[PDB]
């Protein structure tokens, strides 16, 4: 089996730059039977390259492809609003037919400081941790119980990034039972601010 | 498995003191893995070429080994060749009219 | 003139 | 236009089978192999099998080599694939590819998405928050909810973040709404069908 | 008269050994005019005859690019092959391709041929009609549902009435003074006696070109047409006078007749 390996997982950049994405395949590969696809999230996948280079109907020309071998690659001419999602490379030269990892392209932005809102328990539950409106993605929120860590009592949520600023919202939710809570008396480790935020 | 087929011939007509070529033309065999030496007297012949590897519509392989000799009176020349079909290797001498 | 590489596996 | 319609999603127990329906359209339905790929939640496409509608021939992954078989109809250019033996590994989106006259998957179906759960449907649980505002939705059975705030009239800043699965085999969404510091003096609108509940709140501290 | 151009491969795999033994050669009617050998110094496609070498840089770039595509496809199927029939990684197997194009009297394309063996057995062949494949088992029958997906026939159709057929006349055309030019066979005839009252006449066929020649003895024992390693072949065939030595070769406007004196 011919396994494809993407590189990198998520690659941020700016709208109007180049993208050049790799897919390696642990076996030699026709290039006729390499393919390119492009799925939004939400939507089901789309051909974008055939046969390593040759554009699909409908694409637009700033997509091209290239390789040979076991290195192929991914260019788009210039980033355009529709062009950031996933992309996906296959192979269809021998059984069974794979698929690589896939690729997400980010928007770039600026390195945008979250703005935590700790939210107690509710009556009529758990507490939840919000970050708002912060990039890059990478944010630890790292729970405290009377000055000690926890791991692995956390349900965490990210939202898509924000189509207009760039940004991403989570919602960490440090799950506990109403009578271990009542037993004891978050920590933001995101890069655009310096100290671990706690209230 | 089926087993090579040997032709040990001269490409010019054979005459004492005259250069010639003397061939071994082993064909029909499989697999490829084959091991053909030409003898001179039972001294094996260092300098020996062969042709591509190639084969006949039934799959079965064919080479072309040769050699430049000069044939003289008294001096019996032959091919040696072994194959996985062959438990004891085969010898086929020279006929200047074969 | 060997063909294009539009065979593929077996 | 070539255009692959699928069937709806489904919902199933352990133990069943389900069958997804492939409609082709736009182009000789004879000239082309039907493929079929699995996406599960997260993780990227695996191709499970393909079928030559001419002849009905198949091949298949090796993997799924008496999960799923593949069928398909001259008549109604249809393809089917039948998945048996249903597990909550095999919930997932399933879609029916194309193939290219010379290689390729060049049209997509728009996708089955295929759930395999013990659960028939639970009801939502709004916990709201106040110190931004909140509406938390817990435990509840199968997806969607729709999270809505004012009946639409504040969708600035409405970060409503998507479901999660819990220990319990049960979604929980969170959706938020941001508010200036001047409103202290200034509805959650969560709605489930199978559920036939919308529950309408308020966020006062 | 017809022509036809042939390429034969031949992938060794060599368990511990890495890369398979991969050699491929050309021919123009019995003329080979290109080889590789995957263990050779060069890396690349080599000229076998004179008149292909008038060939620019390019073609023997494109040309070994191609074969060593050949070679890839024939590394994936050795491993492929190998778990289709469920055989050891630490044995040796071998597959073979064969294909070609011919033409006829007008240099228009004749017919086309394709197969593929694995250890020496049939494996799967393209039918004269171009369009569908012959199988022998049920692992070339996933194999035939493989290739009939892309329509791999389609494109090899196009290519042996195409680019096959166009690029032999150019081989014949560069190979003008040596591809059309027949040589007929040199004759001689040998006496021997082997028993008390029968004796064995062997007539000789030598130097001559195409190799397809007929000799009978009609109102016996011969051997297969060996090449005489200038380009030319050799053939005679015996018998132990109603029957004379009837030679019949493309380079005799008429027949030979012999008879021992």
């Amino acid at each position: 089996e011919i396994v494809m390996t993407q590189s990198p997982a998520t690659l941020s950049l700016s709208p109007g730059e180049r993208a050049t994405l790799s897919c390696r395949a642990s076996q030699g590969v026709s290039s006729s039977y390499f393919s390119w696809y492009q799925q939004t999230p939400g939507q089901a996948p789309r051909l974008l390259i055939s046969g390593a280079s040759t554009r699909a109907t409908g694409i637009p020309a700033r997509f091209s492809g290239s390789g040979s071998g076991t290195d192929f690659t991914l260019t788009i001419s210039s980033l355009q609003p529709e062009d950031f999602a996933v992309y996906y490379c296959q192979q269809d030269y021998n059984l069974p037919y794979t698929f690589g990892q896939g690729t997400k392209l980010e928007i770039k932005r600026t390195v945008a400081a979250p703005s935590v809102f700790i939210f107690p328990p509710s009556d009529e539950a758990s507490v939840v941790c919000l970050l708002n409106n912060f990039y890059p993605r990478e944010a630890k929120v790292q729970w405290k119980v009377d000055n000690a860590l926890q791991s692995g009592n956390s349900q965490e949520s990210v939202t898509e990034q924000d189509s207009k600023d760039s940004t991403y919202s989570l919602s960490s939710t440090l799950t506990l039972s109403k009578a271990d809570y009542e037993k004891h008396k978050c920590e933001v480790t995101h890069q655009g601010l310096s100290s671990p935020v706690t209230k | 498995q089926r087993t090579p087929k040997i032709q040990v011939y001269s490409r010019h007509p054979a005459e004492n003191g005259k250069s010639n070529f003397l061939n071994c033309y082993v064909s029909g065999f499989h697999p490829s893995d084959i091991e053909v030496d030409l003898l001179k007297n039972g001294e094996r012949i260092e300098k020996v070429e062969h042709s591509d590897l190639s084969f006949s519509k039934d799959w079965s392989f064919y080479l072309l080994y040769y050699t430049e000799f000069t044939p003289t009176e008294k001096d019996e020349y032959a091919c040696r060749v072994n194959h996985v079909t062959l438990s004891q290797p085969k010898i086929v001498k020279w006929d200047r009219d074969m | 003139f060997l063909p294009s590489d539009f065979f593929p596996s077996i | 236009e070539v255009q692959l319609q699928q069937s709806g999603p489904e919902l199933v127990k352990p133990g069943a089978s389900v069958k997804i329906s492939c409609k082709a359209s736009g182009y000789t339905f004879t000239d082309h192999f039907m493929n079929w790929v699995r996406q599960s939640h997260g993780k990227s496409l695996e191709w499970i099998g393909d079928i030559n509608p001419n002849n009905g021939g198949t091949s298949y992954n090796q993997k799924f080599k008496g999960k799923a078989t593949l069928t398909v109809d001259k008549s109604s250019s249809t393809a089917f694939m039948e998945v048996r033996s249903l597990t909550s590994d095999d919930s997932a989106v399933y879609y029916c590819a194309r193939r290219g006259y010379y290689g390729s998957f060049d049209y997509w179906g728009q996708g089955t998405t295929l759930t395999v759960s013990s659960a028939s449907t639970k009801g939502p649980s709004v916990f709201p928050l106040a110190p931004a505002l909140g509406c938390l939705v817990k435990d509840y059975f199968p997806e969607p909810v729709t999270v809505s705030w004012n009946s639409g009239a504040l969708t600035s800043g409405v970060h409503t973040f998507p479901a999660v699965l819990q220990s319990s085999g049960l979604y929980s969404l969170s959706s938020v709404v941001t508010v200036p510091s001047s409103s202290l003096g200034t509805i959650c609108n969560v709605n489930h069908k199978p559920s036939n509940t919308k529950v309408d709140k308020r966020v006062e501290p | 008269g017809s022509h036809s151009m042939r390429y034969f491969f031949t992938s060794v795999s060599r368990p511990g050994r890495g890369e398979p033994r991969f050699i491929a050669v050309g021919y123009v009617d019995d003329t080979q005019f290109v080889r590789f050998d995957s263990d050779a110094a060069s890396q690349r496609m080599e000229p076998r005859a004179p008149w292909i070498e008038q060939e620019g840089p390019e073609y023997w770039d494109g040309e070994t690019r191609k074969v060593k595509a050949h070679s890839q496809t024939h590394r994936v199927d050795l491993g492929t092959l190998r778990g289709y029939y469920n055989q050891s990684e630490a044995g040796s197997h071998t597959v073979q391709r064969m294909y070609g194009c011919d033409v006829g009297s007008d240099w228009r394309f004749l017919r086309g041929y394709h197969q593929y063996a694995y250890d020496g057995k049939d494996y799967i062949a393209l039918k004269e009609d171009l369009r569908s494949w012959t199988a022998a088992d049920m692992a070339a029958q996933t194999t035939k549902h493989k290739w009939e997906a892309a329509h791999v026939a389609e494109q090899l159709r196009a290519y042996l009435e195409g680019t096959c057929v166009e690029w032999l006349r150019r081989y014949l055309e560069n190979g003008k003074e040596t591809l059309q030019r027949t040589d007929a066979p040199k004759t001689h005839m040998t006496h021997h006696a082997v028993s008390d009252h029968e004796a064995t006449l062997r007539c000789w066929a030598l130097s001559f070109y195409p190799a397809e020649i007929t000799l009978t003895w009609q109102r016996t024992e011969l051997v297969e047409t060996r090449p005489a390693g200038d380009g030319t072949f050799q053939k005679w065939a015996a018998v132990v006078q109603r029957y004379t030595c009837h030679v019949q070769h493309e380079g005799l406007p008429k027949p030979l007749t012999l008879r021992w004196e």
